[PDB]
């Protein structure tokens, strides 16, 4: 078992800027071959991950010169120069030099884009959903920085708690930004027995509603 | 008589065994490569007699749109005037079983024997022959091979001398000859190092004459297998 | 023309036994090692084992012993991984990759499949119930549209607007488990004849796809 531990679980980098991210081991990745056998992946956001490194050095077929490998036997360093919105993900490093094959544990790049003010879409409930049973008011909040703005649900001005779920997403690959979505689940009886519902958004800004009336 | 075999006896050579069929040979030496496939007759024209002629070799392979080297190292062929016989020294090879990596691992191998065979039934009636030669193997083309055939009962039985790994320097036990499914004279027989069978070993006899024996030999030494190849003449 | 055709997701009981494949086209299987690769959710990726076509040498990974069965059936190019004793550990993405047997070449971990989503619980495949959400005014520069995808299991969904045309200004939001059932959302920014939009959802584990149409509500 050869260790790979990837220093950093998250590695910072404001756009167009350059950083580097740092894999360590156990044993030496030089065989006596001379070829130094590490493997540098990058997972994009539910996507498999795609070959960024072979060789520690060379470059994949439609990879950006920017990326670049260095690290001479059991300190290697990934080096990305010009930071894109389509770079960030989840970097790995692995070992192909001894069985049993091992990955390293993960460094996240993190764009530390300005601060934007999210888009408030509210979406009352459908027909259809109210024909089933039940209603869901949905909320989305887009293109935000940073990760830190929540969401507030007012049912007839009073902040609702129960029957809430928000889902994030990561940085966006052309924009660096965040997106979030909130739903308000309730029964029909629930939903009917209310008259405005709104969506509030909590660090340019401050403070963005968006609210429906039935 | 091409120019990509003349780059520096028996003027062609049909490499059948040395190389697969799926698979290319690159031979190059003074800067001038040529690629041979399955059956393609490699000129021997050009080439000396009764010398050891080394060309860097490649064994190539084409898988989805790039080159792969399987193996790579020295390309040995030893020409007389009726036989001639190639082997490999391999200096990297891939492990295409176990690591999958190229390994520079030193082995010696042999791959071709060719010439104008002698009939088994057109052998000479009767008398002795004797054949000089040389007996090459990994690191050591010096090796010294004399072998005696007795016409008269058929049989053959030699010595290999003066190989820089002393335990190769044994003895070739007392074989018959023997024709072949083509009906080609051909001997086998034992390897006798330091009165003990450590391997096995095979000739042909070549030339309307009889007057030339090559082929090659296995030996079992303290290290493991040892091959050897083995050529001489009168 | 490399293609690793893995299925979409597979769900079993717990305690029994799945295969998953992965099919292969577009390259010649025999000269390329076939490696599996585990990721939990949340968690990094993890390496089982690899199988060669040629041989039949098979190089377990020690942890998985005897949780995988590794096989190839090399005349119809296809690799195959037998899983047994299912637990809840097990529940995770499984990727089949291609590495060429020699050296020499980038044909190395170049070419992933998309991976199988394996989900070991004891409850029943639902289809996804597909709600179109529009304004409800006042249309400025661009417009926000959404689909609303309740109630489906498993894991996962692919969720494209109109077919794939529309592939910028799309936010796809990661599903929320809700009483043992999935929930997602999507977004599309669009900007305000022969213009439609359509979000069309589809369930690998039910093997269904769900076109709605975004239309005006009544107003």
């Amino acid at each position: 078992d050869i260790v790979m531990t990837q220093a950093a679980p998250s590695v910072p980098v404001t756009p167009g800027e350059s950083v580097s991210i740092s894999c360590r081991s156990s044993k030496s990745l030089l065989h006596s071959n001379g070829n130094t056998y590490l493997f540098w992946f990058l997972q994009r956001p539910g996507q498999s991950p795609q070959l960024l490194i072979y060789r520690m050095s060379n470059l994949a077929s439609g990879v950006p010169d920017r990326f670049s490998g260095s690290g001479s036997g059991t300190s290697f360093t990934l080096r990305i120069s010009r930071v894109e919105a389509e770079d960030v993900g989840v970097y790995y490093c692995m070992q192909h030099l001894e069985y049993p094959y091992t990955f390293g544990g993960g460094t996240k790049l993190e764009i530390k884009r300005a601060d934007a003010a999210p888009t408030v879409s509210i979406f009352p409930p459908s027909s259809e959903q109210l024909t089933s049973g039940g209603a869901s008011v949905v909320c989305f909040l887009n293109n935000f920085y940073p990760k830190d703005i929540n969401v507030k649900w007012k049912i007839d001005g009073s902040e609702r708690q129960n029957g809430v779920l928000n889902s994030w997403t990561d940085q966006d690959s052309k924009d660096s930004t965040y997106s979030m979505s909130s739903t308000l689940t309730l029964t029909k009886d629930e939903y009917e027995r209310h008259n405005s519902y709104t969506c509030e958004a909590t660090k340019t800004s401050t403070p963005i509603v968006k609210s429906f009336n039935r | 008589a091409g120019l990509a075999d003349a780059l520096t006896g028996l003027q062609s050579l049909t490499l059948d065994q040395s190389v697969r069929k799926n698979e290319k040979l690159k031979l190059a030496a003074q800067g001038a490569e040529k690629t041979y496939g399955n059956g393609d007759s490699l000129n021997t024209g050009k080439l000396k007699n009764d010398k050891v002629s080394r060309f860097d070799f490649i064994r190539q392979i084409e898988v989805d749109g790039q080159l792969i080297t399987l193996e790579s190292g020295e390309f040995q062929v030893y020409k007389q005037s009726h036989s001639a016989l190639t082997a490999f020294q391999t200096e990297q090879i891939q492990d295409s079983e176990h690591s999958g990596k190229m390994v520079a691992k030193r082995q010696f191998r042999i791959g071709d024997i060719a010439g104008e065979h002698t009939s088994f039934d057109k052998l000479p009636e009767g008398g002795r022959a004797t054949y000089r030669g040389t007996a090459f193997g990994s690191d050591d083309a010096g090796g010294k091979l004399t072998y005696t055939i007795d016409f008269a009962a058929k049989q053959g039985n030699g010595k290999i001398e003066h190989l820089k790994s002393p335990e190769l320097n044994v003895d070739l036990a007392a074989a018959d000859i023997k024709p072949d499914g083509k009906r080609h004279a051909v001997i086998s027989g034992s390897v006798l190092y330091n009165q003990a069978e450590k391997g096995s070993y095979s000739l042909g006899i070549f030339g309307g004459k009889a007057q030339e024996v090559a082929g090659s030999a296995e030996v079992k030494t303290v290290n493991g297998i040892r091959h050897i190849g083995l050529a001489a003449k009168q | 023309q490399v293609q690793m055709q893995q299925p979409g997701a597979e769900l079993v009981k717990p305690g029994a036994s799945v295969k998953l494949s992965c099919k292969a086209s577009g390259y010649t299987f025999i000269s390329y090692w076939m490696h599996w690769v585990k990721q939990r959710p949340g968690r990094g990726l993890e390496w089982i084992g690899r199988i060669a076509p040629d041989t039949g040498i098979i190089y377990y990974n020690e942890k998985f012993k005897n949780k995988a069965t590794l096989t190839v059936d090399t005349p119809s190019s296809t690799a195959y991984m037998q899983l047994n004793s299912l637990t809840s550990e097990d529940s995770a993405v499984y990727y089949c990759a291609r590495y060429l047997k020699y050296d020499g070449s980038t044909y190395r971990f170049d070419y992933w499949g998309q991976g199988t989503t394996l989900t070991v619980s004891s409850a029943k495949t639902t289809p996804p119930s597909v709600y179109p959400l529009a304004p409800g005014c006042t249309t400025g520069s661009s417009v926000t549209l959404g689909c609303l995808v309740k109630g489906y299991f498993p894991e996962p969904v692919t969720v494209t607007w109109n077919s794939g045309s529309l592939s910028s200004g799309v936010h796809t939001f990661p599903a929320v488990l809700q009483s043992d059932l999935y929930t997602l959302s999507s977004s599309v920014t669009v900007p305000s004849p022969s213009e439609t939009v359509t979000c069309n959802v589809a369930h690998p584990a039910s093997s269904t796809k769900v076109d709605k149409k975004l239309v005006p509500r009544d107003c």
